């Protein structure tokens, strides 16, 4: 029986798929069995239960504990199927070659090779759970950049990923420093070449990962300091208002495009970057 | 003549998309109809606007399934080369609550969108079905989108629709208006030809061996979808496989080349295919085409002549009836003793105005009157009217009509178009069992009587039931004519299957002692010996009462 | 080695025994085109992609699918029908697509889509907006496939009606393949593939279980085995200490079966095969029913010349009959002419007795006229045998059985045997030709076919030495074969009293002619002369109406 393809992920991935991750829960009140027996309150709790996570105010459910999920839900042991592969990301690009009778799209198209209706919905899980700052220096250099210049910043900050005790099965990326490509900083923006951009952060990588760091992130500062006497900025990103706009969810699902999650339960063999990125 | 005026003239304007006209046989009316709705407000759009009038666009083709509705659709859209969007009923059925509706509209979007369009959409009846079987308010909502799409195409023009369905009354009356899906053709279960036609079609890459005869076949085949002899070639190939699997060594990957280049297909495995085969096509009411000329059917001289009278002329010379104003009979009604060729004769009706044939035989009037079948007197109607100029037999009428069928009929028959060919004949042993009502004038008002056959209308009968079997050379029919006053057709076809049955026992017995390749004469005598009248002399008494009746009251 | 070398994937064809015909046809559609897919290139043909099992449950059917597939050593992909529709909404059909996808992508493949009828049910089933995305899924997959892939699928249902008619057309299952109830050989098959883990005592007699075993389907064969090994366990109770948690080996190594267990499971089981229509096998010669050889004559140049010597009747261009009607007084031994019919050609053979008719004219029952007839079909060579025809040809019942017999191809060797006590109360319409047009008069036996059945009787009862039968025969004038039947088992009846009586005092082995004499003092006609004398003029006329 065919299971889970073979390749190298990263060692928190495998750390927590080694683990469960059941909550166990006391005898309740509402029991009616002797000590030994569990009828529905007293049986573990999984760890992607929702009433625990909105009972203990957490938003998301650990992705882990959803691919979790996934496995206790489908995957029959010993019948039932052959282990068709529970994650699979999002396509919506069109069937360039489906010739069921017909030409390409510009120049005919069925019924089976056109992209259904797209129905957006927030996502119930989050594939980093934490972000942790070593030392506070690092965003305190990053921000006396724009105290002394006056304009906004962007760098990307390198680090390593390792477990977080506080969420069920959850994932803390830690962020040991920050490197700050050439980019032309402005007043109400900032901008930055693409092309020198990519090819010195190649080099860059490269010696990190000698080092043993990894990029894990973007961070940039969008900040305007009030007329207020005292050092103070306007709450510009707040509930009513936006929180990112367009142009940087559309950079930051770029870059996470390009940093794919390599995980052993998909087709492809990737889902779901685990690429966060932070805004002052 | 004008009518497949379209069809007369590298490849295809040189998968799936290699369908062609040369794919094709045995529709010629047909596909002459689709070709002309299609290419010509597409190919040619200049002769309308010259003439000054907009084409329909909406096509509706059904038949029974497997009769090339989808082949034909993707031929004409390969060969017309025009943008060809494909629309499958179960497919846009099988999409999420919301998604089914959004797909048709961006489908139509497009298809107006690009330059001029053909829209198939394969299988409507999944979705737009009667709105009895319309169950749930996403069937509803798919229905009204469908709806709304085809009534706002008709001012864009450039792009035609085509559908196909089982059966006219599976789809949403709603459909079938004014801009909407107006035009209908009917596919019916092809003739010897056109089974010849698609037997040659289909069996052009096989290793065929040269003892092949592909008219025997057509004509063994009768009944036989396009599909039907696809899968009968596919079964003898597959039995000439396993006959050659003796040879064949199965463990081993690969098999011997020399053993692979003497495979060859034997008409013995045909036999065994067509044994095999369970065609499904006239389990339901279908159009079929029928070749029974005057020499089938022995005797009735006058009936022959008056049937001519009454069917002919109105058809090969309506000029005459115009001129004198008088409209033609709409039916016709035969009745007599069981077995006197009343089919024959509908038949030979039939050909004798090239027209097609649709037969009700009694168990399906009774599944009718039942409520337990999928077509219907309406539907048969339709039917006869998409397919005209048509001959609709109704036969054991007496069964329904000694109710709410026969005053279905009765609207159906009422509601025919007077100048449109399509005759109705129905057939009864027990006349006066039938209704009044259905015998008024405007319907089946004209009665005539088919008696038994005479001397010499026996000795053609049994000359032509056993002109297809071996028999002594040098054998006369004249003693067994002439003794065999009284029976009817039956009773002949009896005594020579009881004949042929001595005969091929005698043979069996012979082969089996170690001869017979003959029907002799003593066959004939020991078969004649356990044959008597099928009609009780009482019943031809009251045959001969009811004839001297209507003479004395018509005269 | 063998299989291409608990865990089902551990299923090989040593593992399924009774079933080779259906085992065959399974091989040949599904082996052939993935093993040896150039064999097909070289004849230009599209094998077929579609397969269809069917039969009462616990025949077996998932069985030979894992088995195939095993031994095909092809990329097998089991669906279940329950797992699939167990999902939430718009999951099983994403499922299905990721089922036939990955099937496709590894290509040779075997998709085996178990309990079709959950997921396609008939149209009238459904009636809901998920059971209709799911079929209309399952259709578009199908469509799909046809080409473009290696891929074969192969699917297992209880009847041909519980699913949706869509599913059995061209591009689509249009193979289909029935599963009976095994015979004798059959069953001791099944018996020694299962009996061989088991610690079975010397004395066991597995063929004399398989005799005993009729309608027993490979399940209740298993349920069978199960139960005498419980019953052994009990048996050995006694010594064993419950309230320890540890048993001495040398009790464990005293277990063994016995025939004493085996015929108490024979007593405590339920099966339940012959409850619906099934087809099976029968083993009936021209010797077990006496007299009546004009009538056997006749059946034969009946029914054997067509299916034997077909040639025959294409050379003389004659086509054979459909069927035939017996009728005449209870008990004369139609069915046994049926069964024997149907051994000679060696075809299976379907019976379809009174209350099942009447059922299905009630509409009470699984199983319609349409059905019985596309299993007959399906199962070629086949006789369909309706029995006690005139309780429903006194209808909607009798014009689907007229639609079917219209619709049956003329070429396929389906016959259907009609019996009945009252000819004239039969329908008219299924005595015209192309129907139920022969008919045939079973008369009461004569002398020696009374003898005859009386020896027959006795092949199974211990008679006593020199024991005769002539006068019982002559003294039962008029009886049928089920009045012989009674008398002998009157005469058991007293002969084991005896026994019991002699045993309960304590010898009474075999029977006694005194027995016999008791037994026919009771005896008793089960036919009035004023009912013979009926249908001998009955019989009369149709000789004169058959007359010169
Ligand atoms: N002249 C013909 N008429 C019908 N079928 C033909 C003919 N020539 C070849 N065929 C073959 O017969 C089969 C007909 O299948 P087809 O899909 O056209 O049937 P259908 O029932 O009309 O279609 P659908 O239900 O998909 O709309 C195909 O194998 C086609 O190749
Ligand atoms: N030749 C055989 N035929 C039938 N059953 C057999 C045979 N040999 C063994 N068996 C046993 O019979 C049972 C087979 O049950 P199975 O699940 O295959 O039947 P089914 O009702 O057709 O299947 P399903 O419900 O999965 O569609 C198992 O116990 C198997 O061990
Ligand atoms: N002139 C004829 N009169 C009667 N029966 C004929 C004649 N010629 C042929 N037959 C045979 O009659 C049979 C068909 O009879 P049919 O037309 O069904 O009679 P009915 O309509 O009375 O049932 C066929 O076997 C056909 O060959
Ligand atoms: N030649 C025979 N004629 C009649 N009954 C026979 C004959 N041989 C055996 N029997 C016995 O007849 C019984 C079955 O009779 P059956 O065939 O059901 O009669 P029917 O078909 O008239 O109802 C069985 O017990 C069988 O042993
Ligand atoms: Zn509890
Ligand atoms: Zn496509």
């Amino acid at each position: 029986r065919y299971g889970p393809l073979r390749i190298k992920e990263l060692a928190v991935d495998e750390e927590l798929e080694k683990e469960d991750g059941l909550i166990p829960r006391q005898k309740s009140k509402l029991c009616k069995h002797g000590d030994r027996g569990m009828c529905e309150y007293c049986s573990p709790l999984p760890p992607w239960d929702k009433e625990y996570h909105e009972k203990n105010k957490i938003k998301h459910i650990s992705f882990h504990s959803y691919l979790k999920k996934l496995n206790e839900n489908a995957n029959k042991k010993e019948n039932g199927s052959s282990y068709i592969s529970p994650l699979s990301e999002p396509d919506f690009r069109i069937n360039k070659r489906c010739h069921n009778g017909h030409e390409p799209w510009p120049r005919g198209i069925c019924s089976k090779c056109q992209p259904s209706a797209i129905t957006l919905q927030q996502q119930e899980f989050r594939m980093v759970d934490h972000v942790e700052f070593q030392k506070s220096e690092i965003i305190n250099e990053f921000i006396q950049a724009w105290r002394y210049t006056g304009m906004q910043r962007f760098g990307y900050m390198y680090g390593s990923y390792s477990k977080y005790d506080n969420t069920p099965l959850g994932i803390k990326a830690v962020v040991e420093a920050i490197y700050e490509p050439p980019q032309h900083d402005e007043q109400d923006g900032l901008t930055m070449d693409v092309e020198q951009v990519k090819n010195e952060m190649l080099q860059i990588d490269r010696q990190a990962q000698e080092m043993g760091l990894s990029r894990i992130g973007l961070i940039f500062t969008d900040l305007s300091d009030a007329g207020a006497g005292d050092g103070s900025v306007f709450c510009k990103r707040h509930k009513d208002s936006f929180f990112l706009s367009s142009l940087e969810v559309i950079m930051a699902a770029r870059h996470q495009t390009r940093h794919p999650n390599v995980s052993k339960y998909s087709e492809q063999g990737f889902f779901s970057s685990k690429f966060v990125t932070c805004v002052i | 003549k004008t009518a497949t005026a379209i069809l007369r003239r590298g490849k295809k304007r040189k998968n799936m998309n290699e369908v062609g006209y040369d794919d094709i046989g045995g529709c010629r009316k047909q596909m002459a109809q689709i070709r002309e709705m299609v290419e010509l407000p597409l190919r040619h759009p200049q002769l309308f606007k010259a003439i000054g009038i907009k084409p329909p666009r909406g096509v509706l083709m059904y038949g029974p399934p497997g009769t090339g509705k989808t082949l034909m659709a993707r031929a004409v859209a390969n060969e017309t080369g025009a943008f060809f969007f494909l629309i499958n009923g179960p497919e846009v059925m099988s999409k999420m609550a919301g998604e089914s509706e959004s797909n048709l509209r961006k489908a139509f979007e497009e298809a107006e969108k690009n330059a001029p369009a053909i829209i198939f959409i394969d299988e409507i009846d999944s979705i737009a079905p009667k709105r009895d079987k319309t169950n749930g308010e996403v069937e509803r909502r798919v229905v009204s989108q469908l709806l709304t799409l085809m009534d706002g195409m008709k001012a864009r023009s450039n792009v035609v629709v085509i559908a196909a369905t089982n059966r006219p009354n599976s789809i949403d009356p709603a459909l079938r208006r004014f801009g909407r899906f107006d035009r209908e053709v009917d596919i019916g279960i092809p003739d010897a030809t056109g089974r010849l036609e698609v037997l040659r079609i289909h069996t052009k890459n096989m290793k065929l061996a040269d003892d092949v005869d592909l008219e025997a076949l057509a004509a063994e085949t009768h009944g036989y979808v396009g599909a039907d002899i696809a899968s009968l070639c596919s079964e003898a190939a597959m039995q000439q496989i396993r006959e050659k699997m003796d040879l064949i060594d199965l463990d081993e990957d690969e098999i011997d080349a020399e053993v692979l280049d003497s495979l060859g297909v034997t008409m013995d495995n045909f036999r065994f295919a067509l044994g095999n085969s369970n065609p499904s096509a006239l389990r339901e009411t279908v159009v079929e085409s029928v070749n029974v000329t005057w020499d089938d059917v022995g005797g009735l001289d006058e009936i022959k002549e008056e049937l001519k009278e009454t069917v002919e002329y109105p058809v090969l010379h309506p000029d005459q009836y115009t001129k004198f104003g008088l409209s033609p009979s709409k039916g016709v009604l035969f009745y007599g003793p069981p077995g006197t060729g009343k089919t024959l004769l509908a038949k030979a009706v039939a050909t004798e105005v090239s027209a097609n044939f649709i037969s009700v035989k009694g168990p399906e009037l009774l599944s009718m009157w039942y409520g337990e079948s999928e077509s219907n007197i309406r539907d048969i109607f339709d039917k006869a009217r998409a397919a005209a100029p048509t001959v609709v037999f109704l036969d054991e009428l007496d069964s329904i009509a000694k109710d709410r069928v026969v005053n279905q009929l009765l609207t159906e028959m009422d509601g025919m178009n007077a100048k449109k060919n399509v005759f109705v004949i129905g057939a009864t042993n027990r006349p006066d069992q039938i209704d009044p009502a259905i015998l008024r004038p405007g319907r089946l008002d004209q009665l005539i009587y088919v008696p038994l056959p005479d001397e010499n209308a026996r000795l053609s009968i049994l000359n032509a039931q056993l002109r297809k079997t071996p028999l002594e050379p040098g054998l006369e029919l004249t003693a067994i004519a002439k003794a065999t006053q009284g029976f009817s057709g039956a009773d002949l076809l009896y005594i020579v299957q009881r004949a042929a049955k001595y005969a091929i026992k005698d043979s069996i017995e012979a082969h089996r002692q170690h001869p017979v390749p003959y029907i002799t004469k003593e066959h004939f005598a020991e078969a004649m010996k356990t044959a008597k009248r099928s009609v009780s002399d009482a019943e031809l008494r009251r045959y001969e009462a009811y004839s001297q009746q209507m003479k004395a009251s018509r005269g």
